[PDB]
RNA sequence: UCUGAGAGUUUGAUCCUGGCUCAGGAUUAACGCUGGCGGCAUGCCUAAUACAUGCAAGUCGAUCGAAAGUAGUAAUACUUUAGAGGCGAACGGGUGAGUAACACGUAUCCAAUCUACCUUAUAAUGGGGGAUAACUAGUUGAAAGACUAGCUAAUACCGCAUAAGAACUUUGGUUCGCAUGAAUCAAAGUUGAAAGGACCUGCAAGGGUUCGUUAUUUGAUGAGGGUGCGCCAUAUCAGCUAGUUGGUGGGGUAACGGCCUACCAAGGCAAUGACGUGUAGCUAUGCUGAGAAGUAGAAUAGCCACAAUGGGACUGAGACACGGCCCAUACUCCUACGGGAGGCAGCAGUAGGGAAUUUUUCACAAUGAGCGAAAGCUUGAUGGAGCAAUGCCGCGUGAACGAUGAAGGUCUUUAAGAUUGUAAAGUUCUUUUAUUUGGGAAGAAUGACUUUAGCAGGUAAUGGCUAGAGUUUGACUGUACCAUUUUGAAUAAGUGACGACUAACUAUGUGCCAGCAGUCGCGGUAAUACAUAGGUCGCAAGCGUUAUCCGGAUUUAUUGGGCGUAAAGCAAGCGCAGGCGGAUUGAAAAGUCUGGUGUUAAAGGCAGCUGCUUAACAGUUGUAUGCAUUGGAAAC
């Protein structure tokens, strides 16, 4: 009633979830730090984490694009 | 991922094929997009009334043939026209 | 087999019904008795066939004399 | 699959298989409807349904046909161009076992069917076993060779008595057929055209 | 060029209104009687009831460590796979429970989207690091396993250098749009890649083919959203809706959006039917009809929804995942009593329900899929073979000769006679079927692979491209079919009806009793209507009965009916909305007509043709209907 392919796939996705969750948490904490003490310096780091995650697929590419566009709007308004 | 392939529409102990452009994930004997031409396992000669028109369009578009599908193209000579048009 | 009680005529001369028995009813409508609208298929399950019949047997259910 | 009392049914309708062999007979020269109730009154005034059904049986008993086969052929001929009153007559007379009897190679029609079923007949370029093939004038329906020697070939080879619509090239037993049968070769046993309308009501 | 049949029945008799019944087709059919075979097709309509047991998605050693086996003195050579990794498991298969609405059909706009592999084109594929499966050891157990500590490998993972082009912004131009708004720059800033494997050559260095990878580009397929129109019954369901209607800023989604959020408001739908109830998967189509249309949504094909019930999420290009994961409920089962296991609406099959619907089968041989360079491999999809007269089609139970009449049966026109009846008996003949003998295919009139020949690119080598040779492969299968092969009519006829509609009548028995019946109606001691018999008629390997749909039924009448006396004019009036509506002129062109283009999936429908011995059937070409857009016509 069980298939080795299905069992193996479940065992792999646990490890993938751990790694991807770590990457996603760094982006979350980084954008919150940025918008906390606003500073053009942070912005760069935001670009790096979002683009890297988008390539790997972890995050949908559109979400990175909207986050990128919207974060840059705050800087122009504040500068 | 259009794939020129066959579709059985004969009867018991008598197959009958039709060359047709269809997607890979569509079931055999289901829905398709364009008609190329029919086939008969026992037509002796001219067993594959080919079209020679849209088939070149779909192959140029990137259609992937099959082993038996390719075979038919070669005796008539359709493989030659496709490869020389690529060149 | 449902929950409907219907008065069904036993079509034939002589019956083995014993107040408690099983029958395989069919369609019909006897014109003499008001309310009866069904007929019992003869010679099928518990109900016996109609012997001593050589004419139109296929309907009453009797084994070919042979 | 057929009746084994052809005298009885021919005596009832009144018309035999066109030689009166089943009417003359060697006894009593009986021309009355069979059964005890044959010499009675109430002869004429058959209803339109009555005469139509009697006539319909005449057409389909002259050739040994089942009514369902008749309905198939009528459905076939019905659709084409128009007043096809010349086609279905050719269609009804195109039966393979019927042609062998008109060929003059069989003593009787249903005996010819038996020879057809047993494989003693051939066709232009193939062999035929089923006694229902619809023929078309032009096929060289050549006879068998091992059946020309059987202890019943004598009357079979006496095809000099033959209808003009079955040309044989006598003594060569080629046995083709052209010049489709006119109504003259289809005698007054069944020569009517409201049987077509009878099947028009019953068969679409 | 379409194209339509009626009859019986109220009365003493007639005409009309009017209801009932019948003559014809059809089905996923069932029952009774009977029963030989072949070619096609169909086969749980009920309990989306519960399921024993066995199968239904894997593949790559040419990604990687290790292990094992066989040879070898060794170095090593070959084979195999538990595990890591890639890819596929979201396709394919089944069922129709739910669903009355953008579910579906049709036409569309996505200036509001995604798309892995595949197509074209264009830059790169350099260099480091840290880990863990397998293994070892220990604890805990019968085992499943689980926990703990060390050891390793990469196309697993994580940094770094580098951007042809990318993404996000900045500067002003361009071309503009349908309101938000898109389109193109030149300059600049900011941000961001990966991995190698197989083989050949080369002393080496280096070079090369191919697979694969990252970043892009072109399309296409597939997925998603919105909108117009069409798409059940019911008023003996009149109000419904408080994220419901709108704006603002923000969040989220592939994307627009009360999808979500805080604030500000009070709207939205509804008699042209909201809301509620009941019912149902929708469509192409099947049956019926002259047609308009009625009816069921068999099989199959498109789309949607579901996977014991109800929720949530990971992985991924794509799932909120039939035979993946987590939780709860219900149910069953195992245990050594601590713990666990389970989802046949996948192929068979079992139990149960039912009037009722099949092998616990063979092979991937052909077609199709997934992985692989190939070898291959996996395929209850698929192709066959069983089963069943379930439906359509076809063939058989014999042929000739044979009594102005064998026997028997039934009537006797009380000797005669008829009738069954050329039927039989009897003489000859044949073997589709049936039983031996010999031959023996079609599908594989494909093929992938491997040695050769030639071309062809690049060339220093190898792969791709055609031809020939080979391994060439069958579940059906010693099957269809064939032959002068032995025997031989031998192995094969039932069912309904006979008063009228409706083709076909006599006797015996019974005596308003027993019984028949689709309708009128038969039976009260002379029954062609009951029972039996003889005869005869209608069908035939089928025949009747029952159930359902359509026609006939102009019997809900748009085509195509009526309201004085037969059903039907409200008791009458004032009357909004609705329907209809005098004459002439002008414009527009919503109806109306017509031309062009797109589409209306394939199968089916009708016509022609081909192939099965012809047919049934299969294939083949033709064949409309509607919608949208555009260009004209101006009579109503
Ligand atoms: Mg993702
Ligand atoms: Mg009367
Ligand atoms: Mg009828
Ligand atoms: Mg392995
Ligand atoms: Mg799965
Ligand atoms: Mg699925
Ligand atoms: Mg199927
Ligand atoms: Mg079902
Ligand atoms: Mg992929
Ligand atoms: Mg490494
Ligand atoms: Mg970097
Ligand atoms: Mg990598
Ligand atoms: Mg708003
Ligand atoms: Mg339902
Ligand atoms: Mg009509
Ligand atoms: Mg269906
Ligand atoms: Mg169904
Ligand atoms: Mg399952
Ligand atoms: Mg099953
Ligand atoms: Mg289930
Ligand atoms: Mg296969
Ligand atoms: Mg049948
Ligand atoms: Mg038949
Ligand atoms: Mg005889
Ligand atoms: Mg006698
Ligand atoms: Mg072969
Ligand atoms: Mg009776
Ligand atoms: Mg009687
Ligand atoms: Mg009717
Ligand atoms: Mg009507
Ligand atoms: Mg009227
Ligand atoms: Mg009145
Ligand atoms: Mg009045
Ligand atoms: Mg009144
Ligand atoms: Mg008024
Ligand atoms: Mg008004
Ligand atoms: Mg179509
Ligand atoms: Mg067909």
């Amino acid at each position: 009633a069980n298939i080795k392919s299905n069992e193996k796939r479940l065992r792999q996705n646990i490890k993938r979830n751990l790694n991807n969750k770590g990457q996603k948490t760094k982006l979350k904490t980084n954008v919150k730090n940025f918008h906390k003490e606003i500073n053009l310096d942070n912005l760069g780091n935001v670009y790096s984490q979002a683009d890297r995650l988008a390539r790997k697929g972890i995050i949908s590419t559109n979400r990175a694009r909207r986050l990128k566009s919207r974060n840059v709007a705050v800087l122009n308004k504040t500068q | 991922m259009v794939k020129i392939r066959l579709m059985r529409m004969g009867r018991v102990h008598y197959p009958t094929y039709r060359i047709v452009a269809v997607d890979s994930r569509v079931k055999r004997d289901g829905k398709y997009i364009a008609l190329i031409g029919h086939l008969n396992p026992a037509l002796k000669e001219n067993k594959c009334k080919i079209d020679e028109a849209v088939a070149l369009e779909w192959l140029n578009k990137g259609a992937k043939p099959t082993d038996t599908v390719r075979s038919l193209f070669s005796q008539t000579g359709l493989w030659k026209k496709f490869v020389e048009s690529k060149k | 087999t449902n929950g409907f009680e219907v008065l069904t005529y036993i079509p034939g001369e002589g019956h083995n019904l014993q107040e408690h028995s099983v029958t395989l009813l069919r369609g019909g409508r006897v014109k003499d008795l008001p309310g009866v609208r069904y007929h019992i298929v003869r010679g099928t399950l518990d109900t016996v066939g109609v012997e001593k019949r050589r004419q139109q047997r296929s309907a009453y259910g009797a084994k070919k004399p042979k | 699959k057929y009746t084994g009392s052809i005298f009885k049914r021919s005596r009832r309708l009144g018309f035999s298989l066109l030689e009166n062999n089943k009417e003359f007979s060697k006894g009593k020269k009986r021309k009355t409807i069979p059964g005890q109730h044959g010499n009675r009154f109430r002869s004429s005034t058959m209803s339109g349904y009555a005469q139509q059904l009697q006539e319909k049986q005449r057409m389909q008993y002259m050739y040994g046909i089942t009514d369902k086969q008749f309905r198939r052929l009528f459905r076939l001929v019905l659709k084409q161009r128009g007043n096809l009153a010349v086609n279905l007559f050719r269609v009804l007379e195109s039966r393979l076992d019927n042609i062998v009897y008109r060929m003059g190679f069989a003593p009787t029609r249903r005996s010819a069917r038996q020879l057809v079923n047993h494989g003693h007949v051939l066709l232009n370029d193939r062999t035929v076993d089923t006694p229902s093939i619809i023929l078309n004038p032009g096929d060289k329906v050549r006879l068998k060779a091992k059946t020309i020697k059987i202890p019943i070939v004598k009357a079979a080879s006496e095809s000099g008595v033959v209808s003009p619509f079955v040309e044989t090239n006598n003594k060569t037993f080629e046995g083709t057929y052209v010049r489709f049968p006119e109504r003259s070769e289809l005698p007054a046993g069944i020569n009517e055209s409201y049987v077509v309308e009878w099947y028009k009501r019953l068969v679409k």
